[PDB]
């Protein structure tokens, strides 16, 4: 078929409302979580812009269309993703009336664009520019948190949030790459969550007791078993001929103690003092008995491990992944500064923690293991995108919308173009804009009204950016309310908004094709 | 080629064709004719004439002889 | 078995139906098309090539719709979406009137003489280039990447491709065609920067070579190309019969080795270090080049040797005693096997083969290259059109209105009912700067009547409505340009499906 | 995985050896009709007369004056009897020399066939 | 079990000599071929059973259109045999398997 001209719009205006409606409140404290069954057949629960996209199955195509475009924005912030749906199709309620009233698309979509640039300018002259203190890191960190769960649960992971970059910005790194592993474990609540600034295995091998509990970790991260097999043939080796069996019968058991008293050696190579325990990793299982005849010396020998783990392990220890045993210094099996195997519940979960050069930060969540521990598993490292938002950018503003008026107010007070045909994009424009801080206020609390004439005229007052309190509906000082908006975070939604709103805005016929 | 009103009709046989070279006359008046459908290129050799062995020159002259 | 005038009209309705949006999204100012699918799949596009394919065609005109813009993005590619915008018009504007006034022919015959009255008027408006000034073809070509829109990478395509060009910029028919494509071969790189990418004379092999293929560096010695006429004789002078068995192997090899001796013995002559054999190949043929020591390089294509006979811009020979370096692998030569990123790239250098140089393309990634790539590809194709036409003609109404009022009183000095087509004709002109109009989003028809006062007394020269600022304009001040022959190409091409459509009164099976 | 090779590896040998049994059984009846060529041969080159040892029984051979050294059987049909001419022996032999000549033929491209291919299920084995 | 290969082994039985005799047809039309180019110049004996007889010319020609009839009959009366021994067999496979297993 085809929506021709007018129509093809009207498909496109629509689809957005609906699911702008449900954002109102996806976004700040006040934000609801949103939950999922056809977006599956699941029970499922879920609180983000992008994301809730992805979940759902969205027939729509402009939904569709969206969960690809705010992905590239949700896949650096992770918040004002949960905002961004709102100016998008509501510039489309802005302009769509105007070519309504009749006029080019075309000219819109070119006004918004100096618009979209005096904001980019704005941008600019908005964005503040604000240190690296973990308070500061906080309130970005929470802030989002705030946004996607409630902000005791964003106050008590903030913490360990604002840790872990930390020891990552320890590295110099400008981003968050390791220290993003994060750990849900068996638990009655959710309530428990802890920071490892090392890592953490998950299990003790299968043999207790092994001196488990490892001040001094010397760490080898075998992916090779002590396990080959306590039977006749080899662990890779099968055969159901009979005369090749009796073959591999009398070595096989022999190979493991090969491996074994390596280690045996190692720990004497290692320690020559059962007094450090030391750490044998294994990818893959470990005999009983070769953890037996490592367990006595004070081996602590650990299997099953997780190739991530190998990898963290590797990396966060200075650790080394090993195919072979042999005997090695302590050094050339990387150290972790603590090792304690914790049983909670059954399984025992290895604390490997304060690896020397801690490269990898594990933040473990205790929790019951629903999609509501995945529920919160999200906002933190949501809010590690924040933080290393605001680890990236040092120009940090007041969240809840303080620059959306700002913006709105100079962009539109000012014509940047001193034109109508600019101006008439550039009207719907920053009008667009306010959709967010008046709506969250208005689902908060006080209606757009109010609390828009208070914020305009209270920038026209201010200039400071006063933005709303979202448990209250009126505006604050969202610097000081800990609110705030990285410009690496809120700047993308300009690129995004507009250009997603440049072509879209503009097509007539529309068809199946193929 | 040329001009339009030079096209003329031709007294002889028009011929798209490799007209040869090497010293070959460019015009010959009064010659019968070898219209070959053939391909002579040459016969690939070694030995044909003259087997002997004396110089280099010799041993291929045995496959010049194609 | 559908016709006449119901099929007349669903020609036009056909054909027209296409070109709605297709020429808003015609000009960098464009609505994509929103193409989804019964699948679901989005798509958002201003080329009707992608967009033609895509789309349930709904009537055989579609499909002969189809073919001259594939002609044209055959012919060239550039102004593909632009072949089907009049083709339409010429049909929808005048055919059900003239139908119902009662002939094909006096259209049919009236898409000729307004065609060539534009190409006369082209001429005129068309104003010749400077080649031998490549930016006075770059601004245009940078007018065309800027038409594909890409100043970024393509700018530098622009050179790439421009120096490329005008090095491809040979051929002789006795004619002598202007440039030769099928000469430009480009390169595809990973590692490099496509500013570091470049040209060099003679046709480079990448594309059979991304590995060793001949040697690396052969500096002086020979490549030899082979089209005898090498197949080792079973025999001596005869074919027996194949090698099933040892006593076949014995005797027959015998007589097959010293063959390929009396083959690439030959081959040794001419200073070959390599010999690239892709006629001939066989397990005793490039067997005996090493030990006719010389390289020998295996089951090759011939479009390379052929590349390769404009590269190091040889003839290639089936004579299997004459094998010389004028035969095959003229020129000193230059055999480069170079390792741009990971891959061995043969580079035939020292080109003996008019101009001719070909495109060295390395891309920090095949990625990167890829957008220089197309647009390289599109500069080619607009480098040659101002190669093959070396007038430049301002682009939009400027060319659009001034045939117009040709056309009209054309028609008028012929006061016939060809006039109407003519009628038709200019007027169907008037479309793409309505459309850029359209585009733009400024008003039309004022900006119509505007562009008839630029002819009433400019005549257009220059003077279109430029869609980008939608506004009456000096296409020679905007530095808006084109090649004649692509503008009237495009066009010319734009006439035929008309005339074919109104030729075509029965659909049947 | 491997059983499924140790039975592929272990049937392979097998067809190999079988036909390998065959050509080489292939070749000597084939060569027979050669020597029966060539037995004829210095059958004539001798003369009629000679004293002829000729297979007798068991352990055995019968000395016998040889008369015709023209004299030939050709055994075509089942067993069936045709005494021949020293010439059309010769053929009737090379008519069989060249009968099993393509029966040994026949029997190579199988009988490698299931040495590489057992050859191809010995190394993911080991390996 | 023991009714599987039973049947199958006479059908492999004369299954082959049947194809001897496919290299003996052709020598059967050879051999009318040989004696009829034999007009007595050597001695034309039958070699028919174990006793080798001192035979005649129409002895030797009526045989060989007779010896044809080996090839006539030993390859036809198998093609019973194959089958008449191949679906007893094939019956016999899947009912004494499948108790034994059952």
């Amino acid at each position: 078929e085809v929506a021709r001209a007018q129509a093809a719009l009207a498909v496109n205006i629509s689809a957005a409302r609906g699911l702008q409606d449900v954002l109102r409140t996806n976004l700040g404290p006040k934000g609801t979580m949103k939950m999922l069954v056809s977006g599956a057949g699941d029970i499922k629960l879920t609180k983000d812009g992008n994301v809730l996209l992805h979940e759902m199955q969205i027939q729509h195509p402009t939904a569709s269309l969206i969960a690809k475009v705010a992905t590239a924005q949700d896949d650096i912030t992770g918040d004002g993703t949960t905002s961004n749906v709102l100016i998008i199709g509501e510039l489309l309620k802005q302009a769509d009336l105007y070519i309504s009233e009749g006029l080019h698309p075309r000219i819109i979509t070119e006004g918004f664009e100096a618009a979209k640039e005096k904001a980019l300018q704005f941008l600019e002259e908005v964005k503040v520019s604000r240190e690296m203190d973990r308070e500061t890191l906080i309130d970005v960190a929470r802030t989002s948190l705030r946004t996607k769960v409630h902000a005791e649960l964003a106050d008590v992971l903030t913490e360990a949030v604002v840790d872990s970059i930390l020891a990552i910005k320890k590295q110099d790194e400008p981003i968050d790459l390791f220290m993003i592993e994060i750990m849900e474990m068996k638990h009655k609540s959710e309530t428990d969550t802890s920071l490892i600034r090392g890592l953490v295995l998950d299990h003790g091998a299968r043999h207790p007791d092994m001196k488990k509990r490892v001040e001094d970790a010397y760490i080898l991260t075998c992916n090779v078993s002590l396990e080959y097999e306590k039977t006749e043939v080899n662990s890779g080796f099968f055969y159901k001929s009979a005369e090749e069996r009796e073959k591999l019968v009398k070595a096989e058991r022999k190979f493991i103690e090969d491996r074994v008293k390596k280690i045996i050696e190692l720990k004497r190579k290692v320690c020559g003092d059962s007094d450090k325990g030391f750490v044998v990793i294994n990818q893959k299982g470990i005999d009983p008995f070769s953890l037996d005849a490592l367990s006595k010396e004070g081996i602590v020998a650990l299997r099953r491990a997780k190739r991530r783990n190998m990898e963290r392990l590797t990396l966060a220890c200075g650790g080394v992944a090993l195919n072979s045993f042999d005997d090695l210094s302590p050094d050339c099996l990387g150290h972790a500064g603590l090792v304690y195997e914790y049983t909670l519940g059954e399984e025992k979960f290895t604390f490997i923690e304060k690896c020397n050069n801690p490269r990898s930060v594990t933040l473990l969540i205790k929790g019951p293991n629903k999609h509501t521990l995945t529920q919160i598993k999200d906002a933190v490292r949501d809010g590690l995108r924040a933080v290393k938002n605001a680890i990236d950018d040092g120009c940090v503003v007041p969240g809840a919308g303080a620059v959306e008026v700002a913006m709105a107010e100079a962009l539109i007070k000012h014509k940047p173009s001193v034109k109508g045909r600019a101006q008439l994009g550039v009207q719907a424009f920053a009008d667009a804009l306010l959709i967010i801080p008046k709506v969250l206020a208005q689902n908060s609390g006080f209606d757009l009204q109010e609390t828009l004439v208070k914020i305009q005229a209270e920038h026209s007052e201010s200039g400071q950016l006063v933005g709303v309190d979202l448990n209250t509906g009126e505006p604050m000082v969202a610097a000081e309310v800990g609110v705030w908006d990285n410009y690496c975070v809120k700047k993308q939604l300009l690129h995004s908004c507009t250009v997603i709103a440049t072509n879209i805005l503009l097509v007539d016929e529309i068809m199946r094709a193929g | 080629g040329r001009s339009q009103m030079e096209s003329m009709l031709i007294s002889g046989y028009a011929l798209n064709c490799v007209v040869g070279s090497q010293g070959m006359p460019k015009r010959i008046v009064n010659a019968k004719i070898a219209c070959l459908d053939f391909s002579l290129q040459k016969t690939k050799m070694k030995l044909g004439v003259q087997v002997v062995i004396t110089d280099p020159e010799k041993l291929d002259q045995i496959r010049q002889r194609e | 078995r559908e016709s006449g005038r119901k099929v007349q009209s669903g020609n036009i309705n056909a054909a027209k139906t296409i070109a709605d949006i297709i020429r808003t999204c015609l000009g960098p100012k464009s609505m994509m098309k929103m193409l989804l699918d019964p699948m679901g799949g989005i798509v958002m596009t201003n080329d009707g090539n992608a967009i033609l394919r895509e789309i349930q065609v709904q009537h055989p005109a579609a499909k002969s719709m189809i073919e001259i813009s594939r002609t044209q993005d055959e012919e060239v590619g550039d102004g593909t979406t632009s072949v089907i915008i009049l083709a339409g018009e010429m049909l929808s504007v005048a055919e059900h009137f003239l139908e119902q006034q009662m002939h094909p022919t006096v259209v049919i015959s009236a898409y000729r003489k307004a065609l060539d009255d534009m190409i006369s008027t082209l001429k005129k408006i068309s104003i010749p280039v400077d080649i031998s000034d490549s930016d006075m073809m770059l601004n245009i070509i940078n007018s065309s990447i800027t038409t594909k829109a890409i100043s970024r990478w393509s700018s530098l395509a622009c050179n790439i491709a421009l120096d490329a060009v005008k090095m491809v910029q040979f051929e002789e028919n006795g004619r002598k065609e202007i440039d030769i494509k099928k000469y430009a071969r480009v390169e595809k790189i990973p590692g490099g920067i496509i500013e570091d990418s470049c040209v060099l004379r003679g046709v480079m092999i990448n594309k059979d070579v991304t590995h060793p293929r001949m040697r690396r560096y052969i500096k002086n010695p020979r490549i030899v190309l082979l089209d005898s006429s090498l197949e080792y004789k079973k025999g001596e002078s005869q074919t027996d019969i194949e090698i099933t068995r040892e006593e076949d192997f014995t005797r027959i090899l015998q007589m097959e080795e010293e063959y390929i001796q009396q083959l690439c013995e030959d081959i040794i002559q001419l200073k070959p270090d390599v010999v690239i054999t892709e006629k001939g190949i066989s397990d005793l043929a490039q067997h005996y080049l090493m030990r006719a020591n010389i390289t020998a390089i295996r089951r090759v294509r011939k479009t390379d040797n052929n590349r390769i006979a404009r590269a190091c811009g040889a003839r290639i020979v089936s004579r299997p005693e004459e094998l010389r370096e004028d035969d095959v692998g003229t020129g000193a030569g230059l055999l480069e096997i170079k390792k741009i990123g990971d891959e061995y790239f043969t580079f035939i250098t020292d080109c003996k083969d008019p101009k001719a140089c070909t495109i060295l393309l390395r891309g920090a990634s095949k990625e990167i290259l890829s957008e220089v790539e197309r647009n390289l590809q599109d500069a080619m194709q607009v480098c040659r059109n101002v190669l093959l036409d070396p007038q430049l003609v301002p682009g939009g109404g400027a060319s659009e209105m001034a045939v117009a009022h040709a056309l009209t009183e054309k028609s008028k000095a012929m006061t016939g009912v060809e006039q109407w087509p003519y009628r038709a004709v200019a007027q169907a002109l008037e479309v793409i700067p309505r459309t850029l109009i359209q585009n733009c989003g400024a008003s039309t028809i004022r900006l119509l009547t505007s562009l008839r006062a630029k002819h009433t007394q400019e005549n257009c020269e220059t003077w279109g409505v430029n869609g980008e600022t939608g506004t009456l304009v000096d296409m020679k001040e905007l530095g808006i340009w084109e090649p004649l022959a692509v503008k009237l190409q495009t066009y010319k091409t734009a006439v035929e499906t008309a005339v074919l459509l109104l030729r075509i009164d029965d659909i049947v099976s | 995985n491997l059983p499924q090779l140790e039975m592929l590896k272990n049937q392979l040998d097998q067809e190999v050896e079988f036909l390998s049994t065959s050509i080489a059984q292939l070749k000597v009846v084939q060569t027979k009709y050669v020597e029966a060529k060539d037995c004829l041969n210095v059958l004539n080159k001798s003369n009629e007369g000679k004293e002829l040892l000729v297979p007798l029984t068991s352990s055995m051979y019968v000395p016998g004056k040889l008369h015709d050294v023209e004299h030939v059987l050709i055994d075509v049909g089942t067993g069936y009897y045709v005494e021949k001419t020293a010439e059309d022996a010769k053929d009737f032999f090379k008519r069989k020399i060249d009968f099993l000549t393509k029966q040994m033929e026949k029997i190579q491209p199988a009988l490698q066939e299931k040495h590489a291919m057992k050859q191809a299920v010995m190394e993911m084995m080991s390996q | 079990v023991e009714k599987y290969q039973q049947l199958q082994k006479d059908l492999s039985k004369s299954m082959s000599g049947r194809q001897k005799l496919e290299a003996q047809l052709t020598e059967n039309n050879i051999v009318k071929e040989e004696l009829a180019l034999l007009d007595g110049s050597n001695v034309v004996f039958k070699l028919l059973g174990p006793v080798l007889v001192k035979q005649e010319l129409g002895e030797a020609r009526a045989t060989v259109g007779k010896r044809l009839d080996y090839i006539t009959a030993e390859i036809k009366r198998y093609e019973s045999q194959l089958r008449d021994l191949e679906r007893q067999s094939e019956q016999q496979r899947e009912t004494l398997a499948q108790l034994q297993q059952e």
